[PDB]
């Protein structure tokens, strides 16, 4: 879920 | 010779946002009917969906996540979940049970990621009844398959550190690699984040 950075 | 570089691998993304159904060829992979289960699954873009499948999405997000997300350091915004989740460039993988509930859904997207054209995984969400019976598996071997068929480098996606289940699953059953852009693959002494970043190279 999501994107990570 | 930077731009020469960037623009083969924009174009490859470019082409693979123009497709109409990523599926098309590759009927297979449209029914999954193990362990009690009879699902469809449809590849669409988010401009393909009713709004109430785009409601069901979010909320099911929501539901499965909010908690999870107050735990890291994100927090949970809904205006901000639900513009990312309706973004122009969102596509979606849903699983409906007798071609009539959705019960599961993928958003994904090709994309830039440090120079690599990939697949994100924005999303991987089951309704809870739906679960342990192999079908988040199979959701995301087809995401494999159409990293593949678009010719993307890697399949990405970030889980959060406190969502045990899902991490096993990525780490152990589907044997995801920590990418190199995790928070955890930068620095010497241990580093403090509460999400990794997995990738598994095409
Ligand atoms: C961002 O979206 C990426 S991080 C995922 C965030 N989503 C999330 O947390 C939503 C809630 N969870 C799910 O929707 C669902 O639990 C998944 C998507 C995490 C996993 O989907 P499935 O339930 O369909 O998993 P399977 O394909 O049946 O599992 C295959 C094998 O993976 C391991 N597995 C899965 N869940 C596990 C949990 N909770 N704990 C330990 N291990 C888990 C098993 O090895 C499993 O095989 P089994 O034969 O043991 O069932
Ligand atoms: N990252």
């Amino acid at each position: 879920s999501g994107r990570g950075k | 010779e930077e731009r020469a570089a960037m623009d083969a691998v924009c174009a490859k993304v470019d082409a693979a946002n123009r497709l109409g159904d990523p599926l098309e060829a590759f009927p297979v992979f449209k029914k999954y009917d193990r362990n009690g289960l009879n699902v469809s699954i449809e590849c669409k873009r988010v401009s393909g969906l009713e709004p109430a499948t785009v409601d069901w999405a979010f909320d099911l997000t929501k539901t499965n996540m909010q908690t999870m997300y107050e735990q890291s350091e994100w927090g949970w915004k809904d205006r901000e979940k639900r513009e990312e989740m309706t973004d122009d460039r969102a596509w979606y993988l849903i699983a409906w049970e007798n071609s009539s509930v959705p019960v599961a859904f993928s958003h994904f997207r090709f994309d830039v990621e440090c120079g690599d054209e990939v697949l994100y995984c924005y999303e991987v969400q089951l309704e809870s009844k739906v679960r342990r019976k192999g079908l988040g598996k199979f959701l995301i071997q087809i995401l494999q398959l159409m990293a593949n068929s678009t010719q993307m480098k890697k399949v990405m996606l970030t889980v959060f550190k406190h969502n045990h289940g899902a991490y096993q699953f990525f780490r152990e059953a589907l044997q995801f690699e920590i990418d190199d852009s995790s928070p955890s693959m930068s620095g010497c002494c241990g580093e403090d984040c509460s999400y990794e970043i997995l990738s598994r190279r095409t």
